[PDB]
RNA sequence: GAUGGGGAAGCUCCGUUUCAAAGGCCUGAUUUUAUGCAGGCCACCAUCGAAAGGGAAUCCGGUUAAGAUUCCGGAACCUGGAUAUGGAUUCUUCACGGUAACGUAACUGAAUGUGGAGACGUCGGCGCGAGCCCUGGGAGGAGUUAUCUUUUCUUCUUAAC
RNA sequence: GCUUGUGACGGCCCGUGAAAAUCCACAGGAAGGAAUAGUUUUCAUGCCAGGUCGUACUGAGGUCUCCAAG
């Protein structure tokens, strides 16, 4: 399940959340791989693709909405867009999710 | 009606040469609670609206009307 | 990998230059003591050089080629990065911290600015950046 | 319009019958490696004082230019996040009191250079009080500094009252709080209004008669005290406004501007400039009064200082004359900059500038 | 305890004939008619009262500077800014959609 | 409810955009067999129908035997039109600040496309404002009083803009 | 407390809530703009003008309506 293949990464390993700072961490390259929900907004879904396209960057497309999310990190609030800067003890990189 | 509290604009009102006649208002007032002064009311008919102008100093006031245009009418009160 | 570098293309959103587009001269990716936030500094342009036709000749094409640049501090927020590219050599040590906060540096590195843009559109190269921004 | 070019010059008294007012250069000041972006004098006439981007204040002297003192703020100079912005000298009559903004916060240093008497004067009324006030450290103790007025944001200007126990602070993108008046007698830190127009570029007090100038951007404010309220507001003609002075009798004002004009306010005439002049071929940094005779410098970023001379009527109904005199020129320009700032010597004609070039001048008659 | 009578000839309680009871310096209560207020001007894409734009009468646009009328940016005196950064968006990423597709149509011409 | 059409021996009825040629604007060195006008843009339909619907802008004090938001004194505002001056439009050619929401004395904008106001069901509780009501002190007047009562009544106002 | 005005909410509906005159705004990028007053006046100040008709009073099983002290 990729919940658990998340929550190990949010308790070991390097993470952020949200729009502004997975798009700070694009610009740096510092990104590894960056998770979109499915509720998320057309134009800042776009904005993700074509950064993420600009950086070679790996995408994933979690399906359910952002408080599906906010549950995959262990958190009460909604998250619209997960990045991974550094990837836990998981082997999530070279997994199909 | 509007309120002019600048001097000079006052003096270049009264020599506009479309203005008859003048007033000089005197007001009895007191400030903050303590003791009662002399205010003054200088105003003119403008072109348009009537413009005003309160000095609460009375040397001031003093000086102004010496400073007035002879050939124009002054109106006390 | 971060983008966001030194000869990269941005489109502004917000701000009396919304929709005009930029190009960001040196990036400052956490900011500073003014700005505290990670911005970037740019210097697009304003007044897009207008269309010209063989119809037009001699005194009409010096009007239609003239181009009004702009420089501002701008937060990342308010920037669109794009996938294009524009050469920024020229005039690199022209515009910094230094250059704003305190004119007429601003002016003289506007008119820097204006020169190098006014250069590169004629002999026609870079013609996606000179184009006006359909929205 | 057939007519002669030369009927469109005003009728303007010629300046050989308006003397004095200085002519040449006399003393250059060489010992900075950074450009002298501010200056002040003292009330007294000798201890000039400086400001760089080499994190440097020196005192320096009148009539010779030898570097009486020198005190260094920042450590690391070059780091180009916070400078040394504005000095001000205590007007008060001798107690020696000298401000310095560096950044985000003020420093009130009283040197070593006078003795006991006066500087002890100027001790006991900093340590008599006892943005936060700050008991300096060590490092701060060797730097002569007798207080730190810490801030959040960057302090670009500094004004005193004429008393010498208020001055007036700016903080550009400070938002509300963008005026403060602090005071050493009590170590309060004021904020007089509940709110800011925009951003403000200065701030300086009347002379005699309770009221603040507050200096915005496209504004000039006058803010009486004794009632906490606006009183009048100016309308200057130019866009940008750089700095404010206000004529020693508190009757007339200058604005000078970054889009290049230089606007002489009546404030008994109107809310606009009675006279507006646009000559000059850069950003006009500084506009300062003299305040004994009647003669007025603006110093714009194309290393040109243009000297005034005002006549003021108070009296009759009569609008002040305003001629030129002097194009005084020979500073360097450094990467488009120009005169940083000029002050005059508070007795006579004579005028101290700062330029980019590293060098403080001051001129003669 | 005065009284208020109408004062123009509609002697109806519609939306035009408003009443404000004020006290006039003749020591006595008379009635005001109310002029019918002015609304905000609103976001043609959003839906929303548009900042710094003056709100006035529809006929009252006429005597007022365009500085009152007119925030500085493009679409100003129509748009929200949040509208306009979205449009802005749009139009560039879908600009750019047009490429990519032209560089796969290009693809698989030379591929037949 | 005319017009176009169609009925009706007819007085006149049907019909309201219908298989009507329903008209009002722009471009031009003057239109190349020599001074005869060419090309383009737009596609619904007259009109009447509200003194309670939508609607530009006026208040106060005064004045008559009888007129008042109309008259007078004062003070206003709206709309349309010529134009005059100052200011701006920056080193000459349509201004800039703020990270941003946005701010400004201005800061040209044709065809064409669009948006807002106009412009909108009904109730409930809650918040805030104005007027009325109740009241304390004080500055005046009228009253009652053998008794008690710092008593009862009245004046103490502030319009558009 | 009564009268009235206004603000943010919450219900009641598949009941989704007259039209037009008039006024403003945005997108658009046509055209125009300098060396004895360049172009532009949604900035400030200044000038002139605003026709016809109704207008008195009453309006109380028996037409409609407003104000409402203790």
């Amino acid at each position: 399940s990729i919940n658990q293949k998340l929550a190990l990464v949010i308790k070991s390993g390097k993470y952020t959340l949200g729009y502004k700072s997975t798009v700070k961490s694009l610009r740096q390259g510092k990104s590894k791989l960056i998770i979109i929900a499915a509720n998320t907004p057309v134009l800042r879904k776009s904005e993700l693709e074509y950064y993420a396209m600009l950086s070679k960057t790996k995408v994933y497309y979690f399906q359910g909405g952002n408080n599906e999310l906010g549950t995959a990190v262990g958190k009460l609030f909604r998250v619209g867009v997960v990045s991974i800067l550094e990837a836990g003890d998981s082997d999530i990189l070279t997994t199909l999710a | 009606a509007r309120e002019i509290t600048d001097i000079k604009q006052f003096l270049e009102l009264t020599r506009r040469a479309d203005v008859k006649t003048a007033t000089v208002k005197i007001n009895k007032k007191l400030n903050k609670a303590g003791k009662p002064f002399r205010q003054t009311k200088f105003k003119v008919r403008g072109s348009s609206s009537l413009y005003t102008l309160v000095i609460n100093d009375a040397g001031k006031a003093k000086k102004l009307i010496q400073s007035l245009p002879p050939t124009l009418k002054v109106n006390r009160l | 990998a971060k983008f966001l570098k030194a000869g990269k293309v941005a489109v502004v959103v917000r701000g009396r230059y919304a929709g005009k587009k930029v190009v960001i001269v040196k990036p400052h990716d956490e900011g500073s003591k003014s700005h505290p936030f990670g911005h970037a500094l740019v210097a697009g342009i304003e007044r897009y050089p207008l269309k010209v036709t063989k119809k037009h000749g001699a005194k009409k094409v010096a009007k239609r080629t003239k181009i009004k640049p702009f420089i501002k501090v701008v937060n990342y927020n308010h920037l669109l990065p794009t996938r294009y590219t524009l050469d920024v050599e020229a005039f690199k040590s022209v515009v910094s911290t230094e250059t704003f906060e305190q004119p007429s540096q601003r002016e003289e590195a506007k008119k820097v600015v204006k020169k190098a843009f006014e250069e590169r559109h004629q002999a026609g190269k870079n013609q996606w950046f000179f184009s006006k921004l359909r929205f | 319009l057939n007519i002669d070019p030369n009927s469109l010059i005003p009728e303007l008294p010629s300046p050989k019958d308006l003397r004095p007012f200085p002519i040449r250069c006399s003393t250059i000041y060489a010992g900075h490696k950074g450009k002298v972006r501010t200056l002040s004098i003292d009330p007294s006439g000798l201890w000039l004082a400086t400001g760089s981007d080499d994190g440097t204040v020196r005192v320096w002297e009148i009539l010779t230019g030898r570097e009486v003192y020198r005190t260094t703020l920042i450590d690391d100079e070059e780091n180009p996040d916070y400078h040394i912005e504005c000095i001000e000298w205590n007007p008060d009559a001798n107690n020696g009191i000298l401000a310095v903004a560096v950044g985000e916060n003020i420093h009130l240093i009283v040197p070593p250079i006078f003795g006991y008497d006066i500087e002890n004067n100027g001790k006991t009324k900093i340590e008599d009080g006892f943005a936060q006030w700050n008991k300096p450290s060590q490092k701060q103790l060797e730097k002569d500094i007798c207080i730190t007025i810490s801030c959040k944001k960057t302090v670009k200007k500094l004004s005193w009252h004429r008393k010498g126990d208020y001055f007036v602070t700016v903080q550009p993108d400070s938002g509300n709080t963008s005026v403060l008046i602090h005071q050493v007698s009590k170590h309060l830190t004021q904020s007089p209004f509940k709110k800011s127009k925009g951003i403000i570029m200065d701030a300086k007090f009347h002379p005699f008669k309770p009221q603040l100038f507050v200096c915005s951007q496209r504004y000039v404010r006058i803010y009486d005290l004794s009632q906490q309220i606006l009183v009048k507001k100016l309308l200057p003609g130019a866009r940008w406004l750089s700095k404010i002075d206000i004529h020693p009798r508190g009757d007339n004002l200058i604005a000078s501007s970054f889009d290049k004009r230089v606007l002489w306010h009546d404030l008994d005439l109107a809310s606009t400039p009675y006279k507006t002049l646009r000559y000059h071929e850069k950003a006009v940094r500084s506009v300062n009064f003299h305040k004994k005779l009647p003669l007025f410098s603006s110093a714009a970023d194309d290393g040109t200082i243009h000297v005034f001379h005002a006549t003021v009527y108070d009296d009759m109904m009569k609008n002040p004359m305003i001629v030129p005199l002097k194009k005084l020129t020979g500073h360097k320009v450094i990467n488009s900059l120009g005169v940083l700032d000029a002050i005059w010597h508070p007795r006579e004609a004579w005028l101290f500038s700062a330029g980019a070039d590293n060098t403080a001048r001051l001129w003669t008659t | 305890a005065q009284r208020v009578t109408f004062r123009r000839r509609n002697p109806y309680n519609t939306r035009s004939n408003k009443i404000k009871v004020v006290k006039t310096p003749g020591g006595i209560l008379r009635a005001q008619h109310v002029k019918k207020l002015a609304t905000r001007p609103k976001c043609g894409d959003c839906g929303s009262a548009l900042q710094g734009i003056s709100t006035l009468r529809p006929r009252q646009y006429a005597t007022v500077s365009k500085t009152h009328k007119t925030v500085s940016r493009a679409y100003g005196g129509s748009r929200c800014a949040n509208c306009v950064k979205e449009r802005i968006i749009r139009a560039f990423l879908i600009e750019e959609q047009k490429i990519v597709k032209k560089v796969v149509k290009e693809q698989t011409e030379a591929a037949k």
